[PDB]
């Protein structure tokens, strides 16, 4: 999330840059709330700073981030479901070779039909290299993992390269399944059942 | 500088309202120019207040 | 001694003794081969150094601490370091280097960077990839040469081993201060001896085409190849320029203090402003005398027609009315201990109070002494230093003052209260104008027209209407813009009366954004151009639709023309901002992108749309923000007095504006620097930080003039720098020379002292000259063939001509025809007798003379490309092609030359001076410099293409297209038939005048029959005043006029040669 | 020096930098407009002491 406009141009931010508004009184919303944490007429001024701080480009309606979100998942379940959960699903990630002294993190996670991942095993999966750093304790109840850090060097994942036809995930943490770790020239990995 | 002028009307015998300099035309002006006659049209039309 | 007995016979060739000959020229040439790098520092371990050389060295500069504390890796895993002094500390630092070397085979005591290292920084090892960073970078650092030192030095130290030399002008010796008193010699005899001590052979670096060795001692750092390179430059033009040396010592004394600080070129990016702000803005503090120039620009103010009348002695109001200079002059040298230097430039300042060639003359050697390198750093911090600021709009304008969009602009409505709609109408009437010309709609005009990312080592498409109506601002609405002409404006910008203000926008690609101007243009364009075109489509974009919501009432659908079809697919990539994607080879596993809101640097539609932005917010500042925000009526007067047309240049960034004389004399100097506090405030309410100057002087476009001065900046480019962006290996041997001649025209244009740089250029010409492939040479006239004037040959005067003469065979027409009485008596006076008589050279046998001499052979090998054209084997191609030029023996020059040489001129009596003697026209030339003094004056200064070759080819043969055939053009295009042009040295010259009146085509007794030209084929007109104007400034001393004695041939027959060479092609 | 005075309280009023309504530098020749200083004494001597 971002304020303002030119928050994330004057910081050198690296993503797509959306511009959005929902259709309420942002205004209004300010003053039910407490707990605020200072003046509640001074977060409605630092609101106005904002506002004008940003530039004058026009914000493209939260519905058009929302249906993008929810809207082909829900689609995707009507005729994906009760397949099998074994060969559905699929993901992509960074994997690095086992000869290591002390792999497979996870980068998206894709749902399709049968056909579409037997169309996703080929269109391989090099030209991608990072270099993944591998450092960490295990912080929760769940199986082994550490999180990592991978910085992509080449170009990044076209989405014509995935399909039109499969659902991917959009947002991911970055863990794999002790010792220690450092630069690994990774690369990727199309796994499926 | 309208509010003023209106308020002004109250109190003549202390202060007096005039136009100011330089919004007349500059160096005298002359008629061959286009700026200068509506220079003059804003001067003769703000004058009677 | 030893360079005596070395090189006897060759210094007294270049000094004006004795004759130049080409077998001493060559014997010369197999001696300068055979130097080792140790044996120019036994040559200077041998000269006695006076009193005045000796300054102490620090100690500091040989102890550094290495780099581990210098740099760090960033996240993301890319390189950088960590700034101690100020945010821009990016350079490169100054640290011990020995401990990352092995050493060479074949020799033990120099190293290069140790293959391990960059064997681990390979795999992704934390410490080697910084350690080979800084290896790299070094490298780059030190490379930045033109050839290694030693061999300058060396011809410094043959050249200026003849003591002092004679002008054949002003009848007397020079007094130049001998290699007793220069200090930067004595410091880079120290320096390097320090660095070896006890250990042998000397040199602390070798210069290599890839890469560099380094002595293995702990005295060597990496500050040490850019302050030799620094003492070179400063130990050459001390000799060759006639610098004061007590300023010398003081430009080596902030180099030292540069090489002791804790980076060099951080250092010298802090200091590069001591001597123009201390001398040059801060002249005549009480003025008394001296000359002026009086110009004026004619009417229309936007031709910049030009014109010289007379010159005027100043008077004692016309002093230097500016504000002062010593709080902030002082605070600069005491934040950097440099208070002995800036004192001494002040106390000294203050003692010139008359305008004459002795004050400006001070005025050029300060500047001089300025430290010319190139500032080296990696492309990853070139890129996050530079394209990570950002403009600030403190005064942004209100979101209720816009609709809602027409697509993806949103369009600004009439009523705002805000500066921007001065801006939304200049360029909305710029596309409406622009859109109903009828030019911009045959489909010819937009194919001519037609014909992502980028990175560093397609937005033309669809960028095309932002371009074209900011030409139409450019040339057509505002002519403030100058996009030769420059010098007039400053000298009547730099007179008495008036004053200038240098006007400078710092971060001109990070200026505009989408916030403050992008928008509002694009909205403009938008709709300046939908009246006209309605539906018709561009070159290959077709006409669309778009919904709107103008009118807050309803929505429609509202088709979209076509041309501003573009501004919408346009400007959504000017919404979010560019792409940038970087790989420096100075430091590995260092890869990524980046994202911005600034331009690309150098693109060329970069250029006039921000000169179009510079004068548009120019005027409305001085039509609508000026008198609203201002008390002080007299400020207010001169706002209301001065508009853009009338006295506002820009070219790019900068500006400058001219504030001219009144009839009570100059504008009050305080009112003036009131409005520079505007300009100040006015900037910052919209992101623009101007960087406006106030002295007295004239800056735009980079020159310097002070009263009407030339001022030229020596180290504007130094001699022994090159620039090298890359890590690749330069080009082969053969094309070097391009490089030392254009070392010596750039002495030219600077007014060195003509003698000792004619002098040290034939040192450093002969110096590059022999190569291992028998081995490869050039004769010594295959370099008088490009434009480097002699001394004494053929037995002649020392001293005799001018370097103003021509390169090519219009070059090698003046010179021999004005020796050839007497080189025809030197034949005769060896043997070199025939029996015929030549209608050129007489009795003697011009080709057994000429190909035993080896004239024929460097004429014919100096037209040989230096390129070598798409491999070590093309490499030898182009050798043997050059070898097989020396081996044939030849008859005689080329038809045109030949063709040339029938033509006889005369020299009767000199022209009435052009301009006034006393007057200061230009720095550096004086009576002491005599033979461009004399020229300058005599002729005066210049104060006021394939087709154009095939149409007149073909015109003259026997043979828009229907207009050429009858009409002429002046001689400088009519004559470009036989491939002549002005040189590049007569281009701050009048030559329109010269060849207009002051070269006849008539003989003074009048008409000998002989030299008739037909009414027939006239254009033989326009060649023979470029015959006639060749001598009258080849000849040293004052341009004469010429007249016309004889063509051999006659006039008919002369040019029946030319149209054969027009046959053969 | 009242009449400046004064023209900059009426800008920081106004909140503008320069006051549209002033009061010095107007068109009217006003030289010989003198003001209440403490120069004077109450008889006609100066205040010097």
């Amino acid at each position: 999330f971002a304020h303002a406009d030119s928050e994330l141009l004057n910081a050198n931010y690296f993503g797509h840059l959306l511009r959005l508004k929902i259709p309420y009184i942002t205004e209004v919303n300010l003053m039910i709330r407490k707990n605020r944490e200072g003046g509640e007429l001074f977060q409605l001024v630092l609101s106005y700073l904002y506002k004008m701080y940003a530039t004058s480009a026009q914000p493209k309606w939260f519905g058009s981030l929302l249906r993008l979100l929810i809207c082909p998942w829900l689609h995707m379940e009507k005729l994906i479901g009760e397949a099998d959960p074994a060969s559905t699903s699929a993901e992509i990630g960074w994997h690095v070779p086992r000869e290591q002294l002390m792999g497979f993190i996870p980068y998206v996670s894709i749902r399709a039909p049968r056909l579409v991942i037997e169309e996703l095993m080929e269109k391989n999966w090099g030209q991608y290299h990072a270099q993944v750093i591998v450092t960490d304790q295990l912080v929760v109840g769940e199986p082994r993992r550490v999180s990592a850090k991978a910085v992509i060097k080449g170009n990044h994942l076209p989405v014509k390269l995935i399909s039109r036809f499969a659902c991917f995930t959009l947002t991911s943490k970055y863990e794999m399944r002790t010792g220690r770790g450092a630069a690994y020239n990774a690369r990727l990995a199309f796994r499926s059942d | 500088s309208f509010r003023v002028a209106l308020a002004g009307w109250l109190y003549n015998g202390v202060v007096t309202t005039v136009i100011d300099d330089s919004s007349y035309p500059k160096d005298g002006g002359s008629v061959t120019s286009l700026e200068n006659l509506w220079d003059f049209f804003i001067l003769a039309l703000a004058l009677p207040l | 001694s030893m360079i005596l007995t070395q090189f006897g016979p060759f210094i007294e060739s270049i000094s004006g003794i004795t004759d130049q000959s080409n077998d001493v020229f060559e014997n010369a040439a197999k001696a300068f081969s055979m130097f080792t790098r140790s044996d120019v520092y036994k040559a200077l371990d041998e000269i006695p150094f006076s009193e005045d050389a000796m300054l102490p060295i620090p100690p500091t500069i040989y102890t550094k601490p290495s780099h581990d504390s210098y740099y760090y890796i960033d996240a993301l895993n890319r390189v950088r370091r960590k700034t101690y002094q100020g945010p821009d500390d990016v350079y490169v630092p100054n640290c011990s280097i020995v401990e990352l070397l092995e050493p060479h085979e074949t020799l033990t005591s120099y190293g290069r960077l140790s293959e391990a290292i960059e064997n681990r920084a390979k795999d992704g090892d934390s410490q080697a990839r910084i350690a080979t960073t800084y290896g790299r970078i070094a490298e780059s650092q030190a490379r930045q040469i033109k050839a290694p030192l030693e061999k300058f030095v060396l011809a410094l130290l043959v050249a200026e081993a003849g003591g002092s030399l004679y002008d054949p002008v002003l009848q007397k010796y020079d007094e130049i201060p001998g290699l007793s008193h220069n200090c930067p010699l004595w410091c880079f005899r120290e320096i390097c001896r320090h660095i070896s001590g006890p250990l042998p052979d000397r040199a602390p670096y070798l210069y290599l085409s890839a890469g560099v060795f380094w002595l293995m001692s702990p005295r060597m750092t990496s500050a040490i190849p850019p302050l030799l390179s620094d003492l070179v430059n400063l130990a050459i033009l001390q000799q060759t320029a006639g610098l004061d040396p007590s300023l010398v010592r003081l430009g080596v004394q902030i180099c030292l203090h540069a090489a002791a600080s804790s980076s060099y070129a951080w250092f010298i990016l802090k200091t590069k402003s001591i001597f123009p702000q201390n001398t040059l803005h801060s002249m005549y503090e009480s003025l008394e005398g001296g000359y002026c120039p009086n110009l004026e620009w004619l009417e229309p103010r936007s031709d910049y027609k030009f014109m010289y009348m007379g010159a005027m002695p100043l008077s004692t109001k016309y002093a230097r009315s500016a504000p002062s200079n010593d709080k902030k002059a002082r605070e600069l040298g005491e934040k950097y201990g440099l208070s002995s230097v800036v004192s001494e430039l002040r106390r000294r300042t203050k003692t010139y109070s008359k305008h004459d060639f002795t004050s400006v003359r001070y005025i050029r050697d300060a500047m001089a002494c300025t430290s010319g390198i190139f500032l080296v750093r990696t492309p990853t911090e070139t890129v996050l230093q530079e394209y990570t600021q950002s403009p600030e709009i403190k005064v942004p304008i209100p979101q209720k003052d816009w609709t809602g969009p027409i697509g993806e602009i949103r369009i600004l409505k009439d009523t705002t209260s805000s500066i921007a709609r001065y801006l939304y109408r200049t360029w909305y009437l710029a596309a409406a104008r622009m859109a109903a010309q009828p030019r911009t709609w045959d489909p010819l005009f937009q194919a001519i027209m037609r014909s992502a990312d980028t990175s560093m080592g397609p937005q033309q498409q669809v960028s095309a209407p932002h371009t074209l109506t900011a030409d139409y601002i450019n040339y057509h609405m505002n002519l403030s813009t100058t996009s030769e002409k420059v010098i007039p404006l400053g000298v009547y910008a730099s007179s008495p009366p008036n004053q200038s203000i240098n006007i400078d926008i710092s971060a001109c690609d990070a200026s505009i954004t989408w916030d403050f101007f992008l928008s509002v243009i694009m909205a403009a364009i938008h709709e300046g151009v939908a009246s006209s075109s309605i539906g018709k489509p561009f070159m290959g974009v077709p006409a669309s639709i778009v919904n709107d919501e103008s009118v807050v009432g309803v929505r429609a659908a509202r088709p979209i023309s076509g041309m501003q079809n573009m501004i919408q697919h346009l400007s959504k990539l000017y919404k979010r901002g560019f792409s940038y994607r970087v790989n420096d080879s100075f430091s590995p596993g260092n890869d990524f992108t980046h994202m911005t809101t600034t331009f690309p640097s150098g693109s060329t539609a970069t250029s006039t749309e921000h000169t179009a932005n510079n004068s548009t917010m120019m005027e409305t500042f001085l039509t609508v923000w000026g008198p609203e925000h201002t008390d002080d009526p007299d400020v207010l007067r001169l706002m209301k007095s001065l508009t853009i047309q009338r006295n506002y240049v820009c070219q790019g960034d900068d500006g400058l504006m001219i504030i001219d004389g009144n009839t009570a004399g100059k504008v009050n100097s305080e009112t003036i620097q009131k409005m520079l506090e505007l300009i100040s405030k006015y900037g910052e309410e919209f992101g623009w930080k101007y960087d406006i100057a106030y002295d007295g002087t004239a800056e735009y476009l980079k020159l310097y003039f002070i009263f009407g001065c030339r001022i030229p900046n020596l180290s504007r480019h130094p001699i022994v720098g090159k620039e090298r962006a890359n890590s690749s290996a330069e080009e082969p041997w053969p094309a070097i020379l391009d490089q030392i001649m254009g070392i010596f025209f750039n002495g030219v244009h600077d007014g060195l002292q003509w003698q000792r740089w004619i002098r040290y250029s034939w040192a450093l010409c002969c110096a590059f000259s022999r190569q291992r492939t028998g081995y490869l040479q050039y004769p010594m006239w295959s370099f008088v063939y490009w434009g480097l004037p002699l001394v004494k040959v053929f037995g002649s005067d020392p001293w005799i001509f001018s370097w103003y003469m021509p390169t090519g065979d219009l070059g090698m027409y003046s010179w021999i025809s004005l020796i050839r009485p007497l080189m025809t008596r030197w034949m005769v006076a060896n043997g070199y007798v025939t029996d015929k008589c030549s209608p050129v050279f007489g009795n003697a046998d011009y080709r057994k003379c000429f190909n035993e001499l080896k004239l024929y052979q460097g004429y014919y090998m100096a037209q040989l490309p230096r390129n070598p054209k798409k491999t070590r084997e093309e490499l030898a191609e182009m050798d043997e092609t050059l070898m097989r030029a020396r081996k044939h023996s030849y008859s005689s020059f080329s038809k045109l030359l030949e063709a040339y040489l029938l033509v006889k001129w005369r020299m009767c009596e000199a022209r009435e001076p052009s301009v006034d003697l006393r007057l200061p026209l230009c720095a550096g030339i004086d009576p002491l410099n005599s033979d461009p003094f004399l020229k300058m004056v005599s002729v005066g200064p210049m104060l006021q293409n394939a087709i154009d070759s095939a149409l007149l080819r073909l015109r003259t043969l026997g043979a828009l297209a229907g207009k050429i055939m009858l009409q002429d053009v002046n001689t400088v295009q009519l004559a470009r038939v036989v491939n002549l042009a002005v040189p590049d040295t007569w281009m701050s010259l009048d030559f329109d005048t010269m060849f207009k009146h002051h070269v006849k085509l008539l003989p003074k007794d009048g008409r000998h029959l002989n030299t008739d030209i037909p009414p027939r084929m006239g254009w033989l007109r326009a060649i023979l005043r470029f015959l006639g104007a060749g001598m009258a400034m080849t000849a040293t001393g004052v341009a004469v006029d010429i007249y016309l004695e004889d063509i051999h041939g006659g006039g008919r027959s002369l040019g029946q040669r030319f149209m054969t060479w027009m046959r053969q092609e | 020096d009242e009449a400046d005075d004064a023209t900059k309280k009426q800008a920081k009023d106004t909140e503008k930098a320069k006051a549209q309504v002033t009061y010095s530098d107007t068109g009217i020749n006003n030289a010989n407009e003198l003001s209440r200083s403490g120069n004077v004494d109450n008889e006609g001597g100066s205040n010097q002491k």
